[PDB]
C-alpha cells in the first residue's frame, strides 16, 4: 500500500542550514536581518533572495568547513517545497517588537490582532491549535536566476537560470526552475486570488480556516466548532471577506520570440501565473526572461477525456528580467 | 463601547463625534442648511459632501474610518442622520404631522473619498472600501429583482409566517410553524409573495482615454441598487463611487465547488453625474 | 389523519365580502336613462348567453365604493388575494347560475407606468404597461390544476399543482401511498388553459435614442390570449410577479416576467 523509498536528500537537517543561512551572515551587520526587518517594519513586502548568496555561503560552509548539504542544485531541483519551507523558517528569526508597529495605522491587521487579542484573553480564561502561519505574512518571498557573473566559482552544470527556448521546455523541467524567454501574450488582467478565508460561525464563533490548495477548494457549512455543534444543534457559519487574505493574481500566456522557431513547426505560448508584488510588472509585446518554478495544476475536470491525467501544466513567476529598460 | 467585529468602529462613540459635526460652515477650507431644504420634499437621498470631516476636528479620525471601513459606517451615518432629523423635528415642535416623516428611509450617499487611480492600479488587498471610477457604460442590464423579507408555506396547516434574509443567505426551519404541526415534511417557499429590491447591473470600460494602447479597457461591472437603480443609460464618461467587493463565483457547474478566484464588483453606493 | 385546521386568512375574508358585496351591489352612478341595475348581475347574466368563463369590470368601480381603500387590499397585496377572488365569486356564481375555469380581468387602472418605471415594489400588483409587442409565440397548454397520481399504484389524486414548477404531485399522500414512487403524469383529467408568450418592448417615440430599450417578458394567460398583435402598442393587467431562470435556499436566480390576464389594442 503505497511504498516509500529513501533518497539522500533530507528536508529536516536542510532547514537547519536554511536557519544558519538566515541571520547568520557576513559577507554583505548582515543583509538578512536588515531586509528582514525593513519587511517587519512594514515598508516592504516583496523578499527577493538570490541563489547567488546560497552559493557563496556554501563556500564558508565546505573548504572552510565544516561541510554541509548543498542546496542550490536541491532547491532548484524542487523549488516549489521551499516557497513552503526556506520561507517558513523566517517566522523563527523575525524581529518580535518590531518598530512602532501600532495597530491602526493598517487596514485588517486591526482585525486580526483583535482576533489574537480576543482568543488570547478567551483561552486565557477558559483555562483559568492556533492561526496558520501562512494566514499572517504580508511579504512574498521570491527566488532568483544565477546567470552569472559569480557562477564560474564554478559550479558549472548548476545553472538554470539557461536562458531556454520554449522548444527547448520539456516535461522533465516540471518542478524545477527555469528561465524562458518570449514575448508577452494576451497578458490577462489582474483579478483576486484567495488564501484563508476563514469563515466566520453565529452562535458561539471561533473561527475555521480553509485551505485553499491547489487551483479550487470546496467550500464547507455544517460546524467545526465544538461548541454550537450538537447542542443545538450545528451553528450556521460564513465567509468573511475583511477576514481573508488576498494574494495578487495574473496570468498571461508567452509566444516564442519566432527567431527560436525552426525552418518548421509554428510558435507556442506558455502559461505564466504571477503572484504578490511581480504583478503588472509583465507589459504586451515584451520580450523577457522570466523566471520561475514550472508546474501543473490539475485537472479541474473534465476527467474523463484524459486519461491520465494529462497535466497540461504552467508556469508560476518568480523573478522578472525585461529586455531593453 | 460595544467593540463591533473587525471593523471596529464603535457604536455609541463615532455616533456622538458625527452628532456634533453638525453646524459648520466653517472652516472650508451646508452644512444645516441644505438639510433643512431636505425635510420638506422627501425626496431622501442625503447626498453628503466629502470631503467634510477632513480637516474638520472632530472626525478627522471618522474619514479614514469611512474610508477604511466604508460598511458599517454608512449604515451608522444613516442611523444618526435619521437621529438627528428626529432632533431637528423636536426643536420646532409638532412638524409635518406627525411622526411618521421620520419613519420613511433615508441614506447617506458619500463620494470623492481622495482621488483613486484607475481600476487598473488596485491592490487585492483592499476589498472593502470606497472607490473612485470612470469610464463610458456599454450596457444597462434588465432589472433583477432581490430578495429582502423571505416567505414561507407549508402543506400544514398552511401557516403563514415568515423570515427575513438578513445575510445574504436563506435559512428556513425544518419545522415547523403554529403549532404544532410540525410535521418533518419540506418548507414551501413561494416564489412570488415575498419582498424585493431592486439591482440592475452596470458595465464600464476602464477610462478608454487612458489604455495601455494599443490593449482594449478591461471591464467593470458594478451593481448598484435601490434608487440609483435604472438612474442612467449609457456611455456616461464622468466618474462613479462606491464600495469595492469580491465574491465567489460558482463553477464547474453544478458540482457545488467554488472556482476559487472572486469575481469582483462594486457596490456603487453614490453616483455623479455628467460631462 | 385530520387537518386543524386551516389558517387565518383575517384580511382575505373582508375583502372576499367587500368584493363580493361589490360585485353583487351596484356599481351604478347615473340616474333616469341608464346605465342602472346593475350592472355586474347584469353582466354576469350576459355571460351567461356564451359562457366563455371570464368576466370584466372596471378599476374605477372599484375604487369609487370605499374611496379607494377598498382597492388598496386589491393593490399591492393583490396577489395573496387570486385565489380568494376566484372561489369567492363562483360562491356568487353558484347562486345565481347552474366545468368551471373563471378569468378575472381587471381594466382601466389610474394611471399607466412605462416599463422604466417599473420597480420591486409593484410586484403583486395591478401596474398598466404600454409598448409594443416583439416576438409574439404558439400557443400551448398550461398545466393549471392537475391530478398526477398514482403514484404508487392506485392513488388516483386530483389537487392542487397550481403554482408554477410543476414538480411535484404525490407529496404528502395518499392517504396513503407514501410516494415518492412516480410522479405520475396524468394528463387527461387535468385541464389545461391559454397561453401565449409576448416579448413587449418600450415605445420609440419615448426612448430617448442613445437609449437601447430594455425589452422584458409579458406572458398572457387567459382568454385575452391571441389578443395581442406585434408592431402595436397595448395596455395590460399589471400582476407583475417574477419567474426563475444572490442568497440560496438552503436546508436561486429571478427576473421579472410581467404577466396580463387582460389585453387592449389602445395605444
Ligand atoms: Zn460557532
Amino acid at each position: 500500500a503505497l511504498p516509500s523509498i529513501q533518497l539522500p536528500v533530507d528536508y529536516n537537517n536542510l532547514f537547519n542550514e536554511i536557519t544558519d543561512f538566515l541571520v547568520t551572515f557576513k559577507q554583505d551587520g548582515p543583509k538578512y536581518m536588515a531586509m528582514l526587518q525593513k519587511v517587519a517594519n512594514r515598508e516592504l513586502n516583496s523578499v527577493i533572495i538570490d541563489l547567488d548568496d546560497i552559493l557563496q555561503y556554501q563556500n564558508e560552509k565546505f573548504l572552510q568547513g565544516t561541510q554541509a548539504d548543498d542546496l542550490v542544485s536541491a532547491i532548484q531541483q524542487n523549488a516549489n517545497h521551499f516557497t513552503e519551507l526556506f520561507c517558513r523558517a523566517i517566522d523563527n528569526n523575525m524581529p518580535l517588537p518590531t518598530k512602532e508597529i501600532d495597530y491602526k495605522d493598517d487596514v485588517l491587521d486591526v482585525i486580526l490582532n483583535q482576533r489574537r487579542l480576543r482568543n488570547e484573553r478567551m483561552l486565557s480564561d477558559r483555562t483559568n491549535e492556533l492561526f496558520p502561519p501562512n494566514l499572517t505574512r504580508r511579504y512574498f518571498l521570491y527566488f532568483k536566476p544565477l546567470s552569472q557573473n559569480c557562477a564560474r566559482r564554478y559550479r558549472k552544470k548548476a545553472i538554470s537560470s539557461k536562458p531556454l527556448s520554449v522548444r527547448q521546455i520539456k516535461g522533465d523541467f516540471l518542478g524545477q526552475l527555469i528561465t524562458v524567454r518570449g514575448i508577452i501574450t494576451r497578458v490577462s488582467d489582474v483579478k483576486p486570488a484567495v488564501e484563508v478565508i476563514a469563515y466566520t460561525c453565529d452562535q458561539c464563533g471561533y473561527e475555521v480556516f480553509q485551505e485553499v490548495n491547489s487551483r479550487t477548494f470546496t467550500p464547507l457549512s455544517e460546524c467545526t466548532s465544538e461548541e454550537c455543534s450538537q447542542n443545538q444543534t450545528k451553528g450556521q457559519l460564513f465567509m468573511s471577506t475583511r477576514a481573508s487574505k488576498f494574494s495578487a493574481f495574473q496570468e498571461c500566456k508567452i509566444q516564442e520570440l519566432s527567431q527560436q522557431v525552426p525552418v518548421g513547426h509554428i510558435p507556442r505560448s506558455l502559461n505564466i501565473h504571477v503572484n504578490g508584488t511581480l504583478v503588472r510588472s509583465l507589459s504586451p509585446g515584451d520580450i523577457v526572461d522570466v523566471t520561475g518554478i514550472f508546474l501543473p495544476a490539475p485537472y479541474t475536470g473534465f476527467k474523463a477525456l484524459k486519461a491520465g491525467l494529462l497535466t497540461e501544466t504552467y508556469l508560476e513567476a518568480q523573478f522578472v528580467r525585461q529586455h531593453k529598460k | 463601547l460595544r467593540i463591533i467585529w473587525g471593523t471596529n468602529v464603535s457604536i455609541q462613540e463615532c455616533t456622538t463625534n458625527f452628532r456634533n459635526f453638525l453646524m459648520s460652515f466653517k472652516y472650508k477650507f451646508y452644512y444645516i442648511k441644505q438639510l433643512n431644504e431636505m425635510r420638506e420634499l422627501g425626496t431622501s437621498n442625503l447626498n453628503l459632501d466629502a470631503r467634510n470631516l477632513l480637516a474638520y476636528k472632530q472626525t478627522e479620525d471618522l474619514y479614514h474610518q469611512l474610508l477604511n471601513y466604508p460598511q458599517e459606517v454608512i449604515s451608522i451615518m444613516d442611523q444618526t442622520i435619521k437621529d438627528c432629523m428626529v432632533s431637528l423635528i423636536v426643536d420646532n415642535n409638532l412638524d409635518y404631522d406627525l411622526d411618521e416623516i421620520e419613519t420613511k428611509f433615508y441614506k447617506v450617499r458619500p463620494y470623492n473619498v481622495g482621488s483613486c487611480k484607475g481600476m487598473r492600479e488596485l491592490n487585492p488587498n483592499d476589498i472593502d472600501k470606497l472607490i473612485n471610477l470612470k469610464g463610458l457604460v456599454l450596457r444597462s442590464t434588465p432589472v433583477i429583482p432581490d430578495m429582502k423579507v423571505a416567505f414561507f408555506k407549508c402543506n400544514v396547516c398552511d401557516h403563514t409566517m415568515a423570515v427575513e434574509i438578513d445575510r445574504g443567505v436563506i435559512q428556513e426551519p425544518a419545522r415547523c410553524e403554529r403549532i404544532d404541526c410540525n410535521e418533518p415534511n419540506s418548507m414551501s417557499l413561494i416564489h412570488n409573495r415575498c419582498s424585493f429590491a431592486d439591482k440592475q447591473v452596470i458595465k464600464l470600460q476602464e477610462t478608454p482615454d487612458f489604455v495601455p494602447d494599443g490593449q482594449t479597457p478591461h471591464s467593470i461591472s458594478l451593481c448598484v441598487y435601490d434608487e440609483l437603480v435604472d438612474s442612467c443609460r449609457a456611455g456616461d464618461r464622468i466618474e462613479v463611487t462606491g464600495t469595492f467587493r469580491s465574491i465567489p463565483i460558482r463553477a464547474n457547474s453544478r458540482q457545488r465547488v467554488l472556482k476559487s478566484l472572486y469575481k469582483t464588483y462594486v457596490d456603487v453606493v453614490h453616483v455623479k453625474k455628467v460631462s | 389523519l385530520n387537518h386543524v385546521k386551516k389558517v387565518d386568512d383575517v384580511t382575505g375574508e373582508k375583502v372576499r365580502e367587500a368584493f363580493e358585496q361589490f360585485l353583487e351591489d351596484f356599481s351604478v352612478q347615473s340616474t333616469d336613462t341608464g346605465e342602472v341595475e346593475k350592472v355586474y348581475r347584469a353582466q354576469i347574466e350576459f355571460m351567461k348567453i356564451y359562457d366563455l368563463n371570464t368576466i370584466y369590470i372596471d378599476y374605477q368601480h372599484l375604487s369609487m365604493r370605499e374611496n379607494g381603500a377598498l382597492a388598496m387590499a386589491i393593490s399591492e397585496q393583490y396577489y395573496r388575494f387570486l385565489p380568494f377572488l376566484q372561489k369567492g365569486l363562483r360562491r356568487v356564481v353558484r347562486k345565481y347560475a347552474p366545468e368551471r375555469v373563471f378569468q378575472i380581468s381587471f381594466f382601466n387602472l389610474p394611471t399607466v407606468h412605462r416599463i422604466r418605471d417599473i420597480r420591486s415594489e409593484k410586484i403583486g400588483s395591478l401596474l398598466s404597461i404600454s409598448g409594443t409587442v416583439t416576438r409574439t409565440s404558439e400557443v400551448r397548454p398550461e398545466l393549471y390544476k392537475a391530478s398526477f397520481t398514482c403514484d404508487m399504484c392506485r392513488a388516483i389524486v386530483d389537487n392542487v399543482e397550481q403554482s408554477f414548477k410543476y414538480t411535484e404531485p404525490t407529496f404528502c399522500p395518499n392517504p396513503s401511498c407514501e410516494n415518492r414512487a412516480f410522479w405520475t403524469l396524468n394528463v387527461t383529467r387535468s385541464r389545461f388553459l391559454d397561453w401565449q408568450k409576448v416579448r413587449i418592448q418600450e415605445n420609440a417615440n419615448e426612448i430617448p435614442t442613445g437609449s437601447m430599450p430594455r425589452t422584458l417578458d409579458v406572458i398572457l394567460r387567459g382568454d385575452s390570449v391571441e389578443r395581442a398583435k406585434p408592431g402595436d402598442r397595448c395596455k395590460f393587467t399589471g400582476v407583475e410577479i417574477v419567474v426563475p431562470d444572490k442568497p440560496s435556499s438552503t436546508l436561486l436566480t429571478y427576473k421579472i416576467s410581467f404577466l396580463a390576464c387582460h389585453v387592449i389594442s389602445i395605444g
